[PDB]
Order: structure tokens, then C-alpha cells, then sequence
């Protein structure tokens, strides 16, 4: 908590021109009202919980989708951008960009709240896709998102969108379990990895993720040993657990609390509050 | 290349 936040600020103040890569997961959007989807109940996933799946990851599993598209359709209705406000942590990413110390944010989330907080498209890698377009799970043919978004408004949701070439189901280009990740993910990580290998020391900060989903969870062990890694998470997970490095910094904090503490350790409160009030 | 999963290495 305290000392490791001081050490992060210590690194940033002693490497003022260095940039930071963030790698984030579902924990940074829980405060927004988006739960980590395996545990349903009151809130966003309420009406998903009623007619519920044979396994927790069924809603984002392409095999289950094939067998029954209605649970995902019901979930997607709640997840289109515009339903939620970005969290304090999302706005911290915008503050790092304003200060010219944001190299990239790699996100496992599909809520696009990094974008909605104002992070530039160039600096966001949406590793698990987004609602920006649709695709056939058979052809791979691409479709505009409106083909799908319009069905989401119907009462009830029935006659799911199908491919006009091969007749298989069409869905948003979100990466389900069982599907390939977008080319931009591997290609940009390959470039940022080379940049991490090139005396202003960069920094990688991993926030709010269990590091249980691959290949995204491979990224922390691929950070060079000469580059300091930070994990801000409720528990020590992933490569930080299995293969601790002496310079690793662990912050067992909620992500909004971490944002608040780091902002005022850096002395950036006044800029941060201006961002928060817009 | 890389496919999404809960398993891995
Ligand atoms: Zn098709």
C-alpha cells in the first residue's frame, strides 16, 4: 500500500520523461457497476442470472453461444458503451496521457471505458475486441455493429442475426473463449516489447486482473527483467505469484483507491480533479 | 496465432 505507492511515485519522479504501459482487467470497472461476470446476482447481470448457463464462462464461450445465443444477447444489451461512467482509475489513464507518460494501455475489458475516459485510440489495445463491428463466427465476414445493436432493443430478443453468406451466427467482434485475438494485440505488444528492451526507465503497471486468461496473462512474464513491474490487485496473482522478481512492486488496493493515492503522491490532484469534473 | 482460453502453458 503506502510504501509501494511511494516507490511508484519515486520511480516516476526520478524518471520524469519515462512512459508507462498499463495492463488492466475487469477489476478496474467493478466500481462502475460492472461485476466480474462469473458471479451473477443483483445488478448488471440480474436478467442473465435467471435463465442461467451450464458454466460461468458459458456467456463468453463460442461453443455455448452456438448452442444458445440468448444469454450473450441479454448480456450485451447491458454492456454497450454509454451505460456507464468511467471510474477514477480510468481517468487516471487520461491524466497520464495528458502528462505525456502513457505509452499504452492493454485492456482485457470490452466496456471501452478507457476510450470513454478520453484515452486516445492510438494508446489503447483492446485485446479482447469491442463492439466496434460484428463478424460471422463461421465466415469471419465483417458487418457493421448496427445489425446486432438493433436486435438488442427488441422485446423479446428473438431471431438472432445470421450471416448473409453462410448463415452462421453474427456477433460483436468481442473475443469469446475459443476465438482468436485481434492481430493488433500481438503486433503492438511485439513493438512495445522491443521498446521495453531499449537512462529514463519505463514502467509497467498491471491493475485489476486475475491473470487467469490467456494469452493476455502471458504479458507480465514477457516484461524484461530489467524493467520494473507493478501489480495493483486485491491478491498477488499470475507471474507475480509464481515467479516473483526482487524489484516487483505489489499494491494490494482497490483500483480507484490506488488512483487517488498515486495522484496525490505525484502532486497531480488539481489536474486530476479537473478531469474528474467533466 | 493466439487463441483465448483459461488454460495455457
Ligand atoms: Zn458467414
Amino acid at each position: 500500500t503506502e510504501m509501494s505507492v511511494r516507490k511508484i511515485a519515486a520511480h516516476m519522479k526520478s524518471n520524469p520523461n519515462a512512459k508507462v504501459i498499463f495492463m488492466v482487467g475487469a477489476g478496474i470497472s467493478t466500481s462502475c457497476g460492472i461485476p466480474d461476470f462469473r458471479s451473477p446476482g443483483t445488478g448488471l447481470y440480474h436478467n442473465l442470472a435467471r435463465l442461467k448457463l451450464p458454466y460461468p464462462e458459458a456467456v463468453f464461450d463460442v461453443d455455448f453461444f452456438q448452442s444458445d445465443p440468448l444469454p450473450f444477447y441479454t448480456l450485451a444489451k447491458e454492456l454497450y458503451p454509454g451505460n456507464f461512467r468511467p471510474s477514477k482509475f480510468h481517468y487516471l489513464l487520461k491524466l497520464f496521457q495528458d502528462k505525456d507518460v502513457l505509452k499504452r494501455v492493454y485492456t482485457q475489458n470490452i466496456d471501452t471505458l478507457e476510450r470513454q475516459a478520453g484515452v486516445k485510440d492510438d494508446l489503447i489495445i483492446e485485446a479482447h475486441g469491442s463492439f466496434a463491428h460484428c463478424h460471422c463466427i463461421g465466415c469471419g465476414k465483417v458487418y457493421p455493429p448496427q445489425v446486432f445493436k438493433s436486435k438488442l432493443a427488441e422485446h423479446p430478443i428473438k431471431d438472432f442475426v445470421k450471416c448473409d453468406v453462410c448463415g452462421e451466427l453474427v456477433k460483436p467482434a468481442i473475443v469469446f473463449f475459443g476465438e482468436d485475438l485481434p492481430d493488433s494485440f500481438s503486433e503492438t505488444w511485439l513493438n512495445d516489447s522491443e521498446w521495453l528492451r531499449e537512462p529514463q526507465q519505463p514502467l509497467v503497471i498491471v491493475v485489476g486482473t486475475s491473470l487467469a486468461v490467456y494469452p493476455f496473462a502471458s504479458l507480465p512474464e514477457e516484461i524484461p527483467r530489467k524493467v520494473k513491474r507493478v501489480l495493483c490487485n486485491l491478491e498477488t496473482v499470475g507471474d507475480f505469484k509464481a515467479n516473483k522478481r526482487p524489484t516487483d512492486l505489489i499494491v494490494h488496493q482497490y483500483s480507484d483507491e490506488f488512483a487517488e493515492q498515486l495522484v496525490e503522491e505525484l502532486g497531480w490532484q488539481e489536474d486530476f480533479e479537473k478531469i474528474l469534473t467533466a | 496465432t493466439a487463441r483465448k482460453s483459461t488454460g495455457g502453458k
